[PDB]
């Protein structure tokens, strides 16, 4: 789409209010390196582990974007005008974007 | 023109509103008399008034990060709560609460 030396997306990191929305925006800069060295490899848990802590599962190469945490999209001054005007609040849509990958 | 005491400086501000009993002249004398009336039926008046005002607000429009300072009620107990009436529903403000408690950059 942008080649190289074009940028395809710009920072926005910010908030709005208008009536009973607010529309908060957060951008960061994130790091992926290579996990597992491209293999999925079948993960358990060690001999002589109590039964309670025993299980068993997958460990893939894929990493995930995590973004369940309220101070990733609320400021502190975003938070204390939240809780100190409002009986409630409620998510209605959110919009995700990757870009500027090298 | 800011008031030094605290305010708004207005060359028209809000009329006086002037209100008075009309006198009610006691029982006169049956033979005309031409000094001016000193005996009055002594009375009062009660009644309702109503003032309702419309403010402009300039909405807070600030990009700090943390925290600012608010006006707040005090958590811990207390044998009487703040600008209530206490068991002689006498109403009381317990402080004098200003404005300016946001921040903004000079």
């Amino acid at each position: 789409a942008d080649g190289v030396g074009n940028s395809s997306g710009n920072w926005h990191c910010d908030s709005t209010w208008m009536g009973d929305r607010v529309t908060t925006t957060s951008t960061r800069t994130w790091a992926l390196p290579t996990y597992n060295n491209h293999l999925y490899k079948q993960i358990s848990s060690q001999s002589g582990a109590s039964n309670d802590n025993h299980y068993f599962g997958y460990s893939t190469p894929w990493g995930y974007f995590d973004f369940n945490r309220f101070h990733c999209h609320f400021s502190p001054r975003d938070w204390q005008r939240l809780i100190n005007n409002n009986w409630g609040f409620r998510p209605k849509r959110l919009n995700f974007k990757l870009f500027n990958i090298q | 023109p800011s008031p030094l005491m605290g305010g708004f400086g207005l060359k028209h501000p809000p009329p006086q509103i002037l209100i008075k009993n009309t006198p009610v002249p006691a029982n006169p004398s049956t033979t005309f008399s031409a000094a001016k009336f000193a005996s009055f039926i002594t009375q009062y008046s009660t009644g309702q008034v109503s003032v309702e005002i419309e403010w402009e607000l300039q909405k807070e429009n600030s990009k700090r990060w943390n925290p600012e300072i608010q006006y707040t009620s005090n958590y811990n107990k207390s044998i009487n709560v703040d600008f209530t009436v206490d068991t002689n529903g006498v109403y009381s403000e317990p402080r004098p609460i200003g404005t300016r408690y946001l921040t903004r950059n000079l």
